[PDB]
């Protein structure tokens, strides 16, 4: 009959997992709670901007960002749980990337933040890989016909960053007023950092 | 494995909920959401009990229909029930008790794994390789729309890591591997059907062979 299978409210499974867990002493006392605080707080795409900006500033810096990403995230101190292995891509006039976990949800998370509820859609996973430029389009991004899209399925232990182009009007910019351009659809790579009018 | 869950270039789909910059909300959309990863954490930093391939594994032996109509967090809090209680660590009567109802867990898995291959070969950036014309009923990282297709070599790691398809399933055999990013064209994936350029898998080592 294709139908659901009976199940308790979610919210009763997840702290029925936690309640058996923690009765048998193997979950150490504030270690729920310290992992919420860190997935909320200290892993945020405001640390992809941060690097972004300096390598958009700094030439040596773009250098190694683009050469060895780990090196570049770690100078930072942003290595992390499901971003040791970072590679930073690069958009030029004529590629613009785009990364997607088309089997989960993988994503830098230290640099990005956890991926959002549309990153992990069945939507997302099933099309960007096959119609980019179809896909942001309809989130609201055009990539002209003569730039090539390039996606990036995260498929094992690279942990992927966009570096996108700067765009004109941001000369002169400090690193902070850069930073505030690159959001986290930036870094994802759906999106192109916009300048105010 | 050739489940659900592989939807790369799946056909069908409607708009992605998104547009460009929208307010995402809060990272949790429930005052249950950070159990799932940081109750993996415990069970494989702490515990020791599982690695993430285990966890990635055991969402992938979802029920189909089970796993198309749960969110994600979801999944992961299924899953990692399962290899609790796989693993010995918890029964399925004491999450039902505290859950106060039914609590399906994924299925059974069909395959015991398979070890990291002992014949590979390294490969330089700009070589050409075809992904190994393989059916694995197990974990795998191998999408299957790369299956069989050629593309070039852009990178090769400088870390290396268990194979999955052995530490997906808890073998002591995985050793350790370097992973490629191989660039396939489009059109070498999905033919005349796609709008897009290229696309560039991270493989690991025992998925390719030299092209030709
Ligand atoms: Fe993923």
């Amino acid at each position: 009959e294709n139908a659901a299978p009976a199940q308790a409210p979610v919210s009763d499974r997840a702290w029925a997992l936690f309640r058996a867990l923690d009765g048998k002493g193997l979950v150490p006392d504030g270690y729920v709670e310290g992992w919420k605080k860190t997935f909320e707080e200290d892993f945020s795409p405001r640390r992809g901007a941060e690097l972004v900006a300096r390598a958009w500033t700094d030439p040596e810096f773009r250098q190694l960002l683009l050469t060895d990403g780990t090196a570049a995230v770690a100078q930072y101190g942003y290595l992390g749980p499901q971003g040791e292995y970072i590679v930073a891509v690069e958009d030029t006039p004529t590629l613009k990337n785009v990364i997607v976990c088309s089997l989960c949800a993988c994503t830098a998370w230290p640099i990005l933040g956890l991926p959002p509820t549309w990153y992990k859609s069945f939507e997302y996973r099933a099309r960007v890989v096959r119609e980019p430029r179809k896909v942001l389009s309809e989130m609201g991004t055009e990539i002209a016909s003569d730039i090539e899209i390039r996606v990036y399925d995260t498929t094992a232990e690279t942990r992927y960053m966009v570096l996108p182009q700067r765009p004109a009007g941001t000369e002169g910019w400090s690193q902070e007023q850069l930073q505030e351009i690159v959001t986290k659809d930036c870094l994802i790579g759906v999106a192109i950092p916009q300048v105010p009018t | 494995m050739d489940g659900v869950h592989d939807l790369a270039g799946v056909q069908g789909f409607g708009k992605v909920p998104h547009t460009v910059n929208a307010d995402i909300g809060p990272t949790f959309h429930a005052e249950w959401e950070h159990l799932p990863y940081s109750l993996m954490f415990a069970g494989v930093a702490e515990l020791g009990a599982f690695s993430v391939d285990e966890v990635r594994y055991v969402v992938e032996r979802m029920e189909p229909r089970h796993y198309m109509m749960t969110p994600y967090y979801e999944r992961y809090v299924i899953g990692v029930a399962t290899l609790m209680v796989e693993k010995g660590i918890l029964t399925q009567d004491e999450l039902e008790s505290l859950a106060g109802g039914p609590f399906p867990l994924s299925r059974p898995s069909e395959s015991e794994g398979r070890p990291a291959p002992v014949e590979t070969t390294t490969f330089e950036v700009g070589q050409r390789v075809r992904v190994r014309d393989e059916y694995v009923p197990g974990h795998i990282r191998m999408p299957a729309y790369c299956r069989g297709r050629v593309g070039t070599i852009s990178h090769r790691t400088t870390e290396k890591w268990p194979f999955p398809d052995a530490i997906g399933h808890g073998r002591n055999d995985a050793g350790e591997e370097p992973t490629y990013h191989v660039k396939f064209a489009a059109e070498e994936l999905f033919g005349s059907d796609t709008d897009g350029g290229s696309v560039v898998v991270d493989l690991f080592e025992g998925y390719l062979e030299p092209a030709a």
